[PDB]
């Protein structure tokens, strides 16, 4: 708060970009509180902002460069069904979203004229004390060819030690895991089930040369359009201790400019959400090592495997 | 209502010994246990508060265990330089019980030492006063026990001899005994021989020593 | 030997600082002192959310506290009072204690990860609400709901609980607020039995 | 942490006293006090224990409305006053600190004894007929304490100071005893000397072998 | 003993349930009085007229 | 060609604590060991026998176990008995070489004495054989480190005087020294002053105890 306080102070900045190299998750939050007290617009690229968070508020200007889990989990159904399986089952936990989650998987199997088959919906929780015979039996009862996680990191090693205890993967037979699930893929909970399957963020295909020159044309491109189309520009007050005095004017114009975003004939236009709505997301698989590999890309609404 | 009782009796140890005294609860004080080592004409100190742990600033020769059996002590491996009182209280709730012990006391254990016996006349100066007193002195004796006799013409007496002992010596540990014997001056001068009677471990024989009046 | 532990709290007016003080002191009254001795640092809201994160964060270097309390001002506008401290003093993972929040997108264990709140959110009303409805002989329900959080969840709870029994809400119209034209909703909810 | 008591006193029976135990190592309403009893051979007895911070006192179920224990707020002094129904509560009392008797005070000898003041008398207690043992005699004196002294000091070895023992007429007496050797009976001046502060008797007595 | 070790593997990987009932014989049934270590419900087995 | 090392040399156990003494295996000596103690006049016992176990007739004091890698024992509520000499002996090939080691001992603790200091020449008598013999001795000091010499007409001498300590006391647990020199009838006869200085712990100040010849 300090180096953003003597930032906008010292040097007459409206609108500002950062980086970040850790995943810290409450950073985020911090810098959507910055972004809706102070009319200027703050931008993630990287580090815990390109993690999703859940939404913004009635004055937050937070733009980030991640899939929603509507997105994510439209991609892998969508590389589910390509691989001529038309038969999945639901596991999950009690998270934040996994509501939505079940909403979106029920609303495209019922929309959908493919005959996909729901085989019970798992929601046991690892937290609890002393259920862990019964999270056992859960997981001994159902068993299907196809099923979807949704559960922390953490959770993802008591998830496989008691799959291991199972034993259900063994032969022929899939997993799909989302990008929080992951983490790094550098690192392994030393219980991979060889042959596993995720959709997540591009691991590393898009350097931070190039998505800071992305984000400054963005932010020029949309600055001058709104200069060449309203004729004006707008000024905050740069105050951190009277910023009451920078409510005099509205400069909501600002969100229509930047909704529009585009640049080197790619659509970068921003979800009212905050979520990415043209991103690009890979597939990763584990081999027989202990190492995972990129596999296919998601551009144009388009998915490419071998 | 439930008082705590201190066992067993006394427990008088050798150097390099641990001292374990039982403080065996009557009621069902849920951890709240303490025995407050004290030394006599000084402050008792603080040793254990909950009965399992120990206060800052003292080291971990005493500790306590329990919380639904018997509070005992956890001393081991310590030194003979304490000698101290040892009481055992407890609350189980507070403040209304303040339930405390008696206090088994614990002396000091050493090899047997024979008592240098001595005695000690009126000076003739408080003959005029109207009392007489005759004093028996035992010096660098082990244990503390040592049978005393005043014996007047060689005839039993009771109810008129005042004991003191002292405590262990920083030195050697050896207490001192001293039996007065208070007359009036009629039954003073009714009578010649005194003697004191000094029975003890350290000697093979009770050695009887007597002397008689004006000489 | 009591080791000194601070809790904190931010509460308007100075009185409130004063039974801020005795109830403190009166908490250790109850137990013993010879294993905590419990200590109160205390300050009063003031406009500029930014001043309010910046001394919280010198409050937390300067007291390390065990758990801070959050309450609301006296300056209308009942959404910014545990704004600096849900996100200031929650990046070490410590309690905080809010009283007066009504509000329930603080609920969330997404965003502040760190929020204790004594009084019920308003999803607690909707199901109040239908407690009331089980036996008065009604079941033709019409939500109208506004189109915001603190609307949306309480009518996805409402449903929730709705659809246990069996039954289902005829209508969810649902209008933006700030807007002063709403007439055509009524008559929607006119052109029904 | 410090406590600091009231002085050792002796009264008549049938009296009113006060002694103030004064805390000033922590903060005067932090702690709960008390006052704990040491009778000789009796052991230790909950009197009262009082908060200085509200006055609020509780009393053991068997002494009960036969003392007062009050307090101050800016003496930072709880005073324990008893009643003239005390006749047979000579002890050394103490005032706990935190309801566990964390630190404890320097003590308050408080006596309740029908003798009134009056110096010691000495006798000369000589050896007769290598090593023997001559001593002095500190008989019927009233009140506490006696020091008794061997060549102003000088002399240390072998010097036991025995236990007064208390007689039926409420009157001490001991004994200073010290053994030496029989080659230095005639060859060296040994003089007990005796100082009674209360009655401030000071009396130096020859001791020679009779 | 060998059955009842047998029968804790098998409920802790969730066999007898209300679908897998299982016969035994006389040998493995014992004393008709206690009943070792899990033994689930459900069990039928065939032994001698004894009572 | 193995080879134990026994460290400390003389383990100085307070009376009312431990006293571990390692055998450093120099090779996985399988799992196999053996310790053993003796106290000065008597043979060593066999302790512990292969690293882990307990003889029969044993205190529960002394435990330790191992698998022939510095199998280490420990021996807690150590009493006045303690402190002998302990050595160690591995065994794996029985029998191909069993060597042996150096060993170690202990001594008990106590508070510092001074050194009682005499000194003896000759008694006109031993001198009639052409030699003279002149005595410092050493009574009741602890620590047994001492350190004494001998002054003649204020000249050093050294490698002519020898020096015996004798073993701890078993009342006081003291040591005692006797420092003599040995010279001829001449060279006695050429000197007049003999003393000998003993510093110790215990002496503020080196102490001399001195004569002269025919005096």
């Amino acid at each position: 708060i300090t180096r953003i306080c003597d930032l906008m102070s010292d040097r007459k900045i409206q609108g500002v970009v950062f980086a970040d190299d850790t995943d810290q998750e409450a950073i985020a939050q911090i810098l959507d509180f910055i972004s809706a007290q102070t009319l200027t617009p703050i931008l993630g690229i990287h580090g815990g902002s390109s993690m999703i968070m859940a939404d913004k508020d009635e004055s937050s200007m937070f733009f980030q460069f991640g899939p929603s889990i509507e997105q994510q989990a439209s991609v892998m159904l969508n590389i589910m069904e390509e691989y001529d399986w038309y038969i999945f089952s639901i596991v999950t936990t009690y998270f934040p979203g996994y509501q939505d989650f079940v909403n979106k998987i029920r609303s495209t199997i019922e929309n959908s004229f493919v005959g996909w088959e729901l085989e019970e919906v798992l929601l046991l929780d690892m937290s609890l004390d002393d259920g862990d015979s019964k999270i056992q039996n859960q997981l001994k009862k159902l068993q299907s060819p196809i099923i979807l996680l949704y559960c922390t990191k953490e959770e993802a090693t008591y998830i496989f030690e008691v799959a291991n205890s199972v034993g259900l993967t063994g032969y022929g037979y899939t997993w799909i895991v989302p990008s929080l699930v992951a983490g790094d893929t550098d690192t392994v909970p030393a219980e991979f089930p060889t042959g596993l399957i995720s959709v997540s963020y591009d691991e590393w295909d898009y350097g931070l040369p190039a998505r800071v020159r992305d984000g400054i044309a963005i932010i020029t491109t949309a600055a001058s359009d709104m200069l060449s189309e309203h004729s004006f520009i707008p000024e905050p007050k740069s105050s951190c201790y009277n910023t009451h005095e920078k409510r005099i004017y509205q400069s909501n114009m600002l969100n229509r400019y930047l909704i529009n975003v585009t640049f080197e004939g790619r659509d970068l236009s921003f979800s009212e959400e905050g979520y990415q709505m043209h991103p690009k997301l890979v597939i990763i698989l584990l081999n027989k090592e202990r190492k995972w590999e990129r596999v296919g890309k998601w551009k144009d609404k388009s998915l490419q495997m071998k | 209502e439930i008082v705590m009782t201190q066992s067993p009796a006394t427990l008088s140890v050798s150097p390099g010994g641990r001292a374990t005294l039982s403080c065996r609860a009557s009621q069902s004080v849920s951890s709240n246990l303490a025995w407050y080592q004290q030394k006599p004409g000084q402050a008792p100190r603080l040793l254990i508060y909950g009965a399992s742990t120990r206060a800052t600033g003292i080291p971990v020769r005493f500790s306590g265990s329990g919380s639904g059996t018997e509070f005992t002590l956890t001393i081991s491996s310590l030194q003979s330089e304490d000698f101290a009182v040892y009481y055992c209280q407890q609350y189980n709730n507070w403040p209304t019980s303040w339930t405390f012990g008696q206090g088994t006391k614990l002396e000091i254990k050493r090899t047997a030492a024979a008592p240098s016996v001595f005695i000690f006349p009126p000076s003739d100066e408080q003959l005029k006063s109207g009392t007489a007193s005759v004093v028996c002195l035992l010096n660098n004796f082990y244990p503390r026990e040592a049978k005393v006799q005043w014996k007047v013409d060689n005839a039993l007496q009771s109810g008129n001899s005042q004991e003191s002992v002292t405590e262990q010596d920083s030195k050697d540990s050896t207490y001192s005994l001293s039996s007065t014997l208070t007359l009036s001056k009629a039954d003073y001068e009714k009578h010649k021989l005194y003697a004191c009677e000094v029975t003890h471990q350290g000697l093979s024989s009770p050695v009887t020593k007597s002397f008689n009046r004006g000489e | 030997d009591p080791k000194i532990v601070n809790i904190g709290a931010v509460l308007s007016t100075r009185k409130h600082e004063q039974m801020f003080r005795e109830a403190v002191n009166q908490a250790n009254k109850r137990h013993g002192s010879w294993k905590i001795q419990l200590n109160a640092t205390s300050v009063t809201h003031k406009p500029n959310a930014i001043q309010m994160a910046l001394s919280v964060c010198e409050d937390l270097i300067s007291s390390q506290v065990y758990a801070i309390l959050v309450s609301h001002p006296p300056t209308p506008n009942d959404h910014f009072t545990p704004t600096p401290v849900s996100y200031t003093a929650g990046f070490y993972r410590i309690p905080v204690l809010g009283l007066t929040t009504r509000m329930s997108i603080y609920s969330d264990k997404s965003i502040h990860l760190s929020f204790l709140r004594t009084v019920p959110p308003y999803s607690h009303q909707s199901s109040v609400w239908f407690e009331m409805m089980r036996v008065y002989s009604w079941n033709h329900i019409i939500l109208l709901v506004s189109d915001d959080h603190e609307g949306r969840a309480a009518q996805k709870r409402l449903e929730t609980l709705l659809e246990e029994r069996e039954s289902k809400a005829e209508k969810v119209l649902q209008f933006d607020p700030g807007t002063k034209n709403v007439t055509a909703l009524l008559m929607e909810a006119k052109e029904l039995e | 942490v410090q406590l600091v008591q009231s002085g050792a006193e002796a009264k008549k029976p049938g009296e009113s006293l006060k002694i103030s135990c004064k805390a000033s190592g922590y903060s005067f309403t932090t702690f709960w006090i008390g006052w704990v009893r040491q009778m000789p051979g009796s052991g230790l007895e909950w009197i009262g224990i009082i908060y200085p911070g509200d006055s609020d006192t509780r009393y053991s179920p068997s002494f009960q409305g036969h003392v007062t224990i009050s307090a101050d707020r800016s003496t930072s002094t709880a005073y324990l006053q008893w009643s003239s129904l005390k006749a047979s509560d000579t002890a050394m009392y103490y005032c706990a600190r935190s309801a566990v008797f964390d630190y404890w005070g320097q003590g308050t000898l408080v006596t309740v004894s029908s003798a009134s003041t009056k110096g010691p008398s000495v006798f000369p207690l000589a050896p007769s007929s290598g090593t023997a043992a001559l001593g002095c005699l500190v008989k019927d004196y009233f009140p506490e304490p006696v020091t008794v002294s061997w060549n102003s000091g000088a002399l240390t070895s072998g010097v036991h100071t025995f236990p007064a023992v208390l007689q039926s007429s409420g009157l001490y007496s001991l004994s200073s005893v010290v053994t030496v050797p029989s080659s230095s009976l005639g060859t060296q001046t040994y003089i007990c000397n005796v100082n009674h502060k209360p009655s401030n008797t000071k009396v130096d007595k020859k001791v020679e072998p009779k």
